[PDB]
């Protein structure tokens, strides 16, 4: 949701922990051209941990 | 201190891979 995103060459990246992870809420935006996953599974992404 | 406007106990950054804030005569600990 946010306003501005960076550029490709100086990409900003955010960490994540110590909360919830509630994978559902990203499908609530836009429909997304591209949702390629490695390794895990979106399907039951929530049922893992990380 | 001469409030607490120093905190020279760490000279650069990194990862930060974690962080916690909380409430801080025989004070024991383990
Ligand atoms: C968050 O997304 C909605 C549409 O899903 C948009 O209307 C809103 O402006 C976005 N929030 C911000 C802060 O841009």
């Amino acid at each position: 949701n946010a306003t501005t995103f960076a550029s490709v060459y100086a990409w900003n990246r955010k960490r994540i922990s110590n909360c919830v992870a509630d994978y559902s809420v990203i499908y609530n935006f836009a429909p997304f051209f591209a949702f390629k996953c490695y390794g895990v599974s979106p399907t039951k992404l929530n049922d893992l941990c990380f | 201190v001469y409030m607490e406007s120093e905190f020279r106990v760490y000279s650069s950054a990194n990862n930060c891979t974690f962080e916690y804030v909380s409430q801080p005569n025989l004070r024991e600990f383990v």
